[PDB]
Formats: C-alpha cells, structure tokens, sequence
C-alpha cells in the first residue's frame, strides 16, 4: 500500500509568489504521479501526469518534476485563481492512493 | 467534449443500498477505465475501485470491496455503483472519473 504523504496541510502566500509541494512515496512509483486542483464545491482538475507533464489547458505557470520517491508542484508566479486544494496521486499499482492534500489560502 | 453527468444527490436511510449512475458522453465508452472515489469533508481523497467498461473486469480497493459493486451498462454508456449497509461513514461526495475528466460527483447522505 503506498501511502502519499504532502508537506503541509495549509501553505500561505500571495499574488505574484512562487510555491511548491511536495509529494513523498512510501515506495518507489517511477514517474506515476499526477497533481490536481480542486476548489470548494467542484471536481478535481489534472494538472501534471507522468510527474511533469502538462495536461491540455494548465498555464506554463505550473511545473511538475521529480521521480521515484519525491515530487513536486510548482507555481511560480501565483496568482488569485491558483488560490485552491491540491492532491497528488500515485497509479502505477493497486490501489490507487492520493496525499491527504495542501490548502492553499492568501 | 466528455462529459460524466452524474445526478446531484441521493438521500439514502441507514442500512440500505444506494445505486450510483455515471452517464458517459463525448468519447468511446469501451476504450478508457473508470474509477470511482469517495471524498468526505475532513479527508482527502480515497480511489473505492475501477472497471474497464468493454469486458466489465474490475479493480476494488481491499477497504470497499465487498461494500462495493461496479458494473456498466455498454447499450447506454452507463456506469453504476453500488454501496450497501450504508451508515453515517458512507455520507461524502462520490465521484466518477476517466483520465483527464471526473464527474460533477453526488453527494449521498444517510439520513
């Protein structure tokens, strides 16, 4: 069972900063992670697959990267509308697993 | 373009089962998995299983699966799910997703 452990639980910030989080494996997953957004009342959003590829609509703005055992999302000019929930997920084996998530607020 | 329309909530009384419906549209219902995940309020997220809609093979999370059951129905593209001795703990927002798309979710409440 490979658990998905995020930094933190709420992360602070303002328009124009840069953030990361990061995503810790309990086991190796290659490069099988994929991070998504999801706000108050509405469905997860991807991200990043395949640890930093950018999936079809996500602005340059977001940057994935990592392999292994240690991933990473980053924003770096964080603007209003980035001001949300963000989980990262592990698919390379059963089952599948999320990290609990980091709440991103002002 | 894809869409998984999933109806907005069911009101389900302690005990019983509820039955789940995820109406796909927009891409061939046969060619991509789907999961479905369970979110409650104070937790994160939390994969319940998958099928493969073509031969109806399914993946269960060892949490869910006797709790749990997917099947599909290929003539209308649906995929269903069904929970049974519902209880407070099984009060969340259950959604069903493809890869790049997840469902608007249903919030079921035992009550």
């Amino acid at each position: 069972d490979i658990v998905l452990t995020q930094s933190h639980k709420f992360m602070s910030t303002s328009v124009g900063d840069r953030v990361s989080i990061t995503c810790k494996a309990s086991q190796d997953v290659g490069t099988a992670v994929a991070w998504y957004q999801q706000k108050p009342g509405q469905s997860p959003k991807l991200l990043i697959y395949w640890a930093s590829t950018r999936h079809t609509g996500v602005p340059d703005r977001f940057t994935g990267s990592g392999s292994g055992t240690d991933f990473t999302l980053t924003i770096s000019n964080v603007q209003s509308e980035d001001l949300a929930d963000y989980f990262c997920q592990q698919y390379s084996s059963y089952p599948l697993t999320f990290g609990a998530g980091t709440k991103l607020e002002l | 373009q894809v869409q998984l329309q999933q109806p907005g909530a069911e009101l389900v009384r302690p005990g019983a089962s509820v039955k789940l419906s995820c109406k796909a549209s927009g891409y061939t219902f046969t060619s991509y998995w789907i999961n479905w995940v369970k979110q409650r309020p104070g937790q994160g997220l939390e994969w319940i299983g998958n099928i493969y809609p073509s031969d109806s093979y399914t993946n269960y999370n060892q949490k869910f699966k006797d709790k749990a059951t997917l099947t599909v129905d290929k003539s209308s593209s649906t995929a269903y799910m069904q929970l049974s001795s519902l209880t407070s703990e099984d009060s969340a927002v259950y959604f069903c997703a493809r890869w790049g798309y997840w469902g608007q979710g249903t919030l079921v409440t035992v009550s």
